[PDB]
């Protein structure tokens, strides 16, 4: 188990860590969180007391170095740095758990809701979305962009997740309009797993953190994206049977955890009723069928 | 965007433009089988694709056989329609390619746009005008060319006849769509009024019959009325107590 130490909390936030948040009052004696269960990776977020605007974040993974946060006063914000001295870091570290001044990453035994929800992404492949080389963990807030917005303004600081685009030449072959616009298999299989993402995983692993910024950032580029991943695949006839399966599962872990509170805009009734009813796949999602139709049944 | 009422002139204004409508490229009569169900049977169909200001008309003529063994004929003729305007399209030189396309029907825009997506300056748009074109297989040359055709085939017409050399294209389109909205609303009734007279004939390269000026002021007001006469049997509204403001608004509404 692994730990994130604060030099210090400043100023009065709320704190997530993956699913769970708990909030720290100004100069409260908050050093870190601890527990932190190694194997995945994990985000830390922040949400100011005093300016709700602007949730902001770090995507990490313990294995890759020792990260701590300490708060800029002149840029404002919790910022994530790596320590390179590892005993300096091991030491500061053990200070404050004699001292109990951190929270517990607080992990039920029953509890797989992180790694069902995170069971694709990777590490290597959040940094290739986002980024920025010289730091192992990644930043990401409410407003960035994605490429394709910006298609549709500071290329340093977007979301590059893999464009989607049903009426783009990418998507539709010379001669097979009808076909290729109809039934996205061709764009599906051929396009984006064989030529783009090289494997179901890296797909599912992008939809799956796409889905993550849109609900812990409420980013809503993200939000688009995981929409788009979604319709591709209901849309398409010809999906391999394990691909289909895995999604059933991917989609119940995540309706299960969204906020009930926020269905009403991390939800698109359009691609939902499309995809649980219309699509090509309409009868192979059952568990998410279930659940959609237990838990948010005016969405459709 | 959509095209309405508040842009009218855009429409003869010198940026080439098509109107695409497709209500005549599926046609069928529908019939009792032997064992008392019900069957289909398709006859040739068209799809009518009008340059607004020069009259010139794009009549691609879809003969049966382009249906044989297919499935969902209905949306397929949306996307065999949005084939057929793409290869006119790559057909023309570059200096006569559209600019817009406007579809009379908002389901062809997926279609059609997903065929020119080699074109992405032509804009295709759809338009909240109920535009007539269904009643072209009401004017006898065009039906005659497309229930003999015996394979695919493009025939051009201009549909203004000479009508260019003396009028408008405002005009010209007006006098179009009022003659079109006549026979589809009351056909017997129409052609009537266009061929009662036997002293004016159709010439040989023309769709509609040479009027004079004054004739074609005759032969537009027995339209309105026939629009009006045919709008209070509908209805049962007594036309004699309307007023020439409600008048325009009910034939103007129409379209
Ligand atoms: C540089 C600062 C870091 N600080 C911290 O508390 C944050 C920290 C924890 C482990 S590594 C960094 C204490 C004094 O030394
Ligand atoms: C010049 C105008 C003509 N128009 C019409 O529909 C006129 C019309 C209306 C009822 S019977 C005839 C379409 C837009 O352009």
């Amino acid at each position: 188990m692994n730990t994130v130490p604060f030099t210090s909390a400043p100023i009065e936030v709320t704190i997530g860590i993956d699913q769970y948040s708990f909030n720290v009052k100004e100069n409260q004696p908050f050093h870190g969180i601890k527990d932190i269960p190694i194997g995945h990776v994990h985000v830390i977020h922040f949400q100011h007391a005093d300016n709700s605007s602007m949730r902001y974040g770090y995507w990490f993974d313990c294995r890759m170095g020792n990260f701590y946060i300490q708060y800029d006063p002149k840029d404002g914000l919790y910022k994530m740095m790596e320590e390179r001295d590892g005993a300096k870091f091991e030491n500061i570290v053990h200070n404050f758990k004699e001292r109990q001044m951190m929270v517990s990453y607080p992990k039920i035994d029953e509890d797989d809701t992180w790694y069902n929800l995170t069971e694709f992404v990777q590490m290597d492949k959040i940094r290739k979305i986002v980024r920025k080389d010289e730091n192992q963990f990644s930043y990401v807030d409410s407003s960035m962009t994605t490429v394709q917005e910006n298609e549709l303004s500071d290329p340093a600081h977007s979301l590059n997740y893999t464009v989607i685009n049903f009426k783009s030449r990418e998507a539709i072959r010379p001669g097979h309009e009808m076909e290729d616009f109809l039934d996205k298999s061709y764009y599906l299989n051929t396009v984006m797993l064989q030529g783009i993402f090289k494997n179901s995983s890296n797909y599912f692993g992008e939809l799956q953190f796409a889905f993550l910024n849109a609900m812990f950032f409420g980013n809503y580029g993200s939000s688009l994206q995981w929409h788009a991943m979604i319709e591709l695949i209901c849309s398409s006839a010809t999906v391999p049977k394990h691909m289909l399966d895995k999604l059933d599962e991917i989609l119940y872990y995540q309706i299960k955890t969204l906020p009930e509170q926020y269905s009403d805009i991390l939800l698109n009734e359009r691609v939902w009723n499309i995809c649980l009813y219309s699509s090509f796949q309409k009868n192979s999602l059952h568990n998410t069928e279930k659940i959609m139709e237990n838990k948010y049944p005016e969405l459709l | 965007g959509a095209m309405n009422s508040s842009n009218y002139a855009e429409l003869f204004n010198n940026d080439i433009k098509l109107f695409v409508d497709d209500t005549n490229v599926y046609r069928v009569t529908v019939h009792k089988t032997f064992e008392g169900n019900v069957a289909t049977k398709a006859i040739n169909g068209c799809i009518f694709t009008l340059n607004p200001k020069t009259g010139h008309l794009f009549l691609k003529i879809i003969h049966t056989s382009v249906w044989a063994g297919q499935k969902r004929l209905s949306q397929l003729a949306k996307w065999k329609t949005a084939e057929e305007v793409s290869a006119l399209v790559r057909s023309l030189p570059k200096e006569e390619q559209p600019k817009q396309i406007i579809v009379t029907r908002k389901a062809m825009l997926d279609p059609l746009e997903v065929h020119m997506l080699d074109f992405p300056n032509i804009a295709i748009r759809p338009t909240e005008l109920r535009l007539p074109f269904s009643a072209a297989m009401s004017i006898d040359k065009l039906s005659d060319v497309v229930m003999k055709a015996t394979e695919p085939q493009m025939v051009l017409f201009n549909i203004y006849d000479d009508w260019l050399d003396r009028i408008s294209s405002y005009t010209a389109f007006s006098r179009l769509t009022l003659l079109l909205r006549a026979l589809k609303t009351n056909e017997e009734s129409a052609k009537m009024i266009l061929l009662s007279d036997p002293t004016i004939t159709i010439k040989s390269y023309h769709l509609w019959p040479s009027f004079t000026d004054e004739q074609w002021i005759t032969i537009e007001s027995q339209m309105r009325d026939l629009i009006l006469t045919e709008y209070g049997r509908k209805y049962n509204v007594n036309i004699s107590a309307l007023t020439q403001t409600e008048i325009k608004d009910i034939i103007l509404g129409q379209n």
